[PDB]
């Protein structure tokens, strides 16, 4: 129950964000990459032959 | 004529039988692998019913589908066809002989 030009106000929140966390998206996104190479390079580097 | 052809027909085969241990095996297989099929139809044609047909339809094709893989196999394991091993043609035999009992489990 409020209306349009007589309740408008602000809303104020305070928070912290430190310079560690800054920094973890691209190093999310770079340890998926570097665990998805690895599979190729176990995937391709295992024997498979039935003969000899 | 038709003499000849047979009896030099049943001399060849029984000398090339003999010869190889494995063919027996899968001849032995086969045969009664016919007879199953022989008498699931007598099942059908002695009482006059077509109830669960799919039930019917599964069996006589395991039995169908389960011989003609042997005789790819018999074959591909006398002559060697050219690329394919003998160790080759077994594991392809395994594989492709194991889907088939999935599908007609699912089916019935
Ligand atoms: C529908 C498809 C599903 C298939 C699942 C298996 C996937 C295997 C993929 C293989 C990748 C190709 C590499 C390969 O060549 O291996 C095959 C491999 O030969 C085979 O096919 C044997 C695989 C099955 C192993 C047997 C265990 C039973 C498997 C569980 C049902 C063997 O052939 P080769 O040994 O390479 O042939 C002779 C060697 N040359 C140098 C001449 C080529």
């Amino acid at each position: 129950n409020l209306i349009s030009q007589v309740a408008n106000g602000q809303v104020l929140i305070k928070y912290d964000y430190p310079k560690s966390s800054f920094f973890k998206k691209p190093l999310s996104i770079a340890c998926y990459i570097f665990t998805a190479l690895m599979g190729v390079f176990v995937l391709k580097t295992l024997n498979m032959n039935v003969t000899n | 004529d038709f003499q000849e052809t047979f009896k030099t027909s049943k001399r060849a085969y029984f000398a090339q039988i003999e010869k190889y241990p494995k063919l027996k095996l899968i001849d032995t297989f086969c045969f009664f692998l016919v007879l199953l099929g022989v008498i699931q139809c007598t099942f059908i044609i002695l009482i006059r019913d077509n109830f669960p047909f799919n039930a019917f339809l599964a069996g006589f094709i395991i039995c169908v589908g389960q011989f003609v893989l042997l005789m790819s196999l018999r074959l591909q394991l006398c002559n060697s066809f050219p690329g394919i091993s003998k160790n080759r043609a077994f594991a392809e035999f395994i594989v492709a002989s194991l889907i088939l009992h999935f599908v007609c489990l699912h089916f019935i």
